[PDB]
């Protein structure tokens, strides 16, 4: 039932999230991502909640159970509102197109150092429209 | 598994013999001077249960039998060198010590002169031969004694630097004695020739075969699929080769011509004067890999899985990466003929576009001409214009009836430009950078024809009243080419469209093409006019003033600034890429004091 693209977008979410890349989530590396938002688990707090998901029972998810999660969710319409969510405020100037000027302001928030000049080379790529400034539509294009 | 190294047809010689001799000596002075230091000394009978040795006798003395272990090692170590190919040749030492001819022996001893790289290269080489002669034999003892596998079966490599030390030691102290002795070996071949100027060696030359004799298979396979689609089902065995071609080549060819465009794009003519010269022919072949690409690409996009953007980019790049001087300076008929059919095909697929978006408004092959129309194809051209005016080899390139194909393809285009509906809309963005390359591409003046006559380099006056007829030219330079204007007319039609000051919705196709079109236009006859060649006078391609330069830049400016007061939108900043050489274009002189208030305003 779930829709073939969905499981693809599944996939790389999947990857995103199993950095070891053997389609095993472990809790240590499950852990060290709630770090990386803010949040500060505790083990046994991440081993009890991993548990739910488990339907085997192995410790590990795998991303067949995964799917099953991901399926008891609505994630009808999630998938490219999150897409506009984030053209909505990555557009600080609000033309309805994101200027490649921020671009380099909120890929610094990650700790990156991408030089100015070079983004709207690579934005360029992303403007096979054209446009010289980005919008949701070159967004769609890139996601 | 050990393979043996066969020491069978090769023999001992017998000028060597000295040298034998000597080093078993040699071999029974440091074994003398060993047992010695360990507290062996010369004993009345030979008896090992006595515990004594009375081999610290002189080798005039030592028996033939001991002689035979000396000289075996060596003779097999130099039936090892000698059939590995390593010459022996002639030195002074042999003459020398001709013309010479409780006792304490002594060594000289191998370690303070030290060997030079190559023959220490061929000394680990031949210490890696030997352990694998000692793998041998330590294998047949090993089925021998059926089990126990002794840990340093594994290659001389894996071996560790105290596993090697054994036969390394061996080889520089064998080789040294050589040496001391004077003996020079060495390898016995020199290269006999080196075949350098044929391109068949270079990398990307054989690389580049393959990619054409792949993209005639992925041909065949889109006949294939052609001779299949007239039936239902064109689930063919070929499915594997095309995904593979598509998935693979145009990658691989999308990741080469990135890594490698400097190469291609300049035979070491900017950078590196030392190579990277791209060859005359290996451009040639590349331009009609470009060519065969963008037939097979044409009207079949459709069977492609929607990698055809991923084509339209590796057709793109391969258009940065094109070379039109030295095709046409040194060309092959192919790619003459593929040049030629691809200004062909160009035109009747225009012609048939400018057919079908009229006719068949209402009802795959015509969905797929109609998307190849509208994505496919206008950036593509675009690109082609755009590398021909960058390196100028379109001055050649273009030179002979390909000026009246593109002026006619100018008219089919600028016709496609002034006919407006809603895909019209959605791309008039592209006919702009299109028709900027285009203008900086074409050699001649396309707008003025009054100064083109001047200009000796053009189709009509070059190939003269006779190819004139031959070609397809009318007779008329302006003429062959009729919608577009004159500089003259496009003149007036700026300062009236700045005095009118028209809206964006009302008349998009006019600064949706033309002003790109004028702001890649205006760079090559800087240098073909007065503009920037002075020299050359009154033979320049066009002649403009001043004057003139300051009348259109007050017309766009001032549109511009009537255009603030609607946003001035990402239109303009579409248009602001070509007008990125409209502002290195600008003299600093205007960027003191003339243009700051529009930079302030867009600082507002
Ligand atoms: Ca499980
Ligand atoms: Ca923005
Ligand atoms: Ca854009």
């Amino acid at each position: 039932q779930l829709t073939e693209e969905q499981i693809a977008e599944f996939k790389e979410a999947f990857s995103l999230f199993d950095k070891d890349g053997d389609g095993t989530i472990t809790t240590k590396e499950l852990g060290t991502v709630m770090r990386s938002l803010g949040q500060n688990p505790t083990e046994a707090e991440l081993q009890d909640m991993i548990n739910e998901v488990d339907a085997d029972g192995n410790g590990t998810i795998d991303f067949p159970e995964f799917l099953t999660m991901m399926a008891r969710k609505m994630k009808d319409t999630d998938s490219e509102e999150e897409i506009r969510e984030a053209f909505r405020v990555f557009d600080k100037d609000g033309n309805g197109y994101i200027s490649a000027a921020e671009l380099r302001h909120v890929m610094t928030n990650l700790g990156e150092k991408l030089t100015d000049e070079e983004v709207d080379e690579m934005i360029r790529e992303a403007d096979i429209d054209g446009d010289g400034q980005v919008n949701y539509e070159e967004f769609v294009q890139m996601m | 598994n050990p393979q043996p190294v066969d020491t069978s047809n090769i023999t001992i010689p017998e000028k060597l013999e000295y040298f034998i001799n000597k080093y078993a000596e040699h071999s029974h002075d440091k074994w003398s001077m060993d047992k010695l230091a360990n507290g062996w000394i010369y004993g009345e009978i030979y008896s090992d249960s006595s515990k004594v040795q009375p081999l610290m006798k002189p080798y005039k003395l030592l028996s033939e039998k001991e002689k035979e272990i000396y000289r075996w090692p060596i003779k097999e170590s130099l039936k090892t060198m000698l059939a590995w190919g390593w010459r022996i040749e002639r030195t002074r030492e042999g003459d020398s010590m001709a013309l010479y001819n409780g006792y304490s022996p002594r060594a000289i001893d191998m370690s303070n002169v030290t060997l030079s790289r190559d023959l220490h290269a061929m000394a680990e080489m031949m210490a890696e031969n030997y352990h694998n002669i000692w793998a041998k034999k330590k294998k047949m003892e090993l089925e021998s004694k059926g089990g126990g596998n002794h840990p340093l079966l594994v290659p001389y490599d894996t071996l560790t630097a105290k596993e090697k030390a054994k036969d390394r030691e061996k080889a520089q102290d064998i080789l040294k004695f050589l040496q001391i002795n004077g003996y020079a070996v060495s390898r016995g071949f020199k290269d006999l020739e080196l075949d350098t100027p044929s391109i068949e060696k270079r990398f990307a030359y054989s690389f580049l075969q393959q990619l054409i004799r792949y993209v005639d298979e992925a041909h065949q396979y889109i006949l294939e699929f052609d001779g299949g689609s007239r039936g239902k089902g064109e689930h063919f065995p070929y499915e594997q080769e095309i995904k593979f071609f598509a998935k693979v080549v145009l990658p691989l060819i999308d990741q080469y011509f990135k890594n490698h465009r400097l190469y291609f794009l300049s035979a070491a003519s900017r950078p590196l004067c030392s190579g990277g010269h791209a060859s005359n022919k290996e451009k040639e072949m590349v331009t009609s890999l470009f060519c065969k690409l963008g037939v097979l690409v044409r009207h079949r996009i459709s069977l492609f899985g929607n990698d055809a953007t991923s084509i339209v980019n590796c057709l793109h790049i391969l258009g940065q990466t094109l070379d039109a001087r030295t095709v046409m300076k040194t060309g092959l008929e192919s790619v003459k003929s593929a040049l030629r059919a691809f200004l062909d095909n160009a035109a009747e697929d225009l012609e048939k576009t400018m057919e079908n978006l009229k006719q068949g408004q209402f009802t795959k092959g015509v969905t797929q001409i109609i998307n190849y129309t509208t994505v496919a194809l206008l950036p593509m051209l675009s690109s082609l214009f755009e590398h021909i005016g960058q390196h100028q080899f379109g001055e050649d390139l273009i030179l002979e009836d390909v000026q009246v194909s593109c002026y006619r393809i100018l008219t089919s285009l600028y016709a496609l430009g002034t006919s407006k509906s809603i895909y019209v809309e959605r791309q008039r963005s592209a006919l702009g950078e299109c028709l900027a390359a285009f203008a900086g591409a074409f050699p001649v003046a396309f707008l003025e024809t009054h100064l083109d006559k001047h200009n000796i380099y053009s189709i009509y006056n070059t190939k003269s009243s006779r190819e004139r007829a031959a070609l397809s030219l009318p007779t008329n330079v302006e003429d062959v080419c009729p919608n577009i204007p004159s500089l003259e007319k496009l003149m007036e039609e700026i300062v009236e469209l700045a005095e009118s000051g028209i809206r964006y919705t009302q008349m998009p196709h006019v600064m949706e093409v033309i002003l790109p079109m004028l702001c890649s236009y205006m760079s090559r006859w800087w240098e073909h006019g007065p503009e920037n060649n002075p020299e050359r006078a009154e033979m320049c391609c066009t002649a403009l003033n001043s004057e003139h330069m300051n009348t259109l830049l007050g017309n766009i400016l001032k549109i511009i600034y009537n255009n603030l007061g609607i946003d001035e939108g990402a239109w303009m900043k579409r248009l602001a890429v070509f007008s990125q050489p409209i502002i290195n274009k600008v003299k600093p002189q205007l960027l003191k004091t003339h243009f700051l208030p529009l930079m302030e305003k867009l600082k507002k």
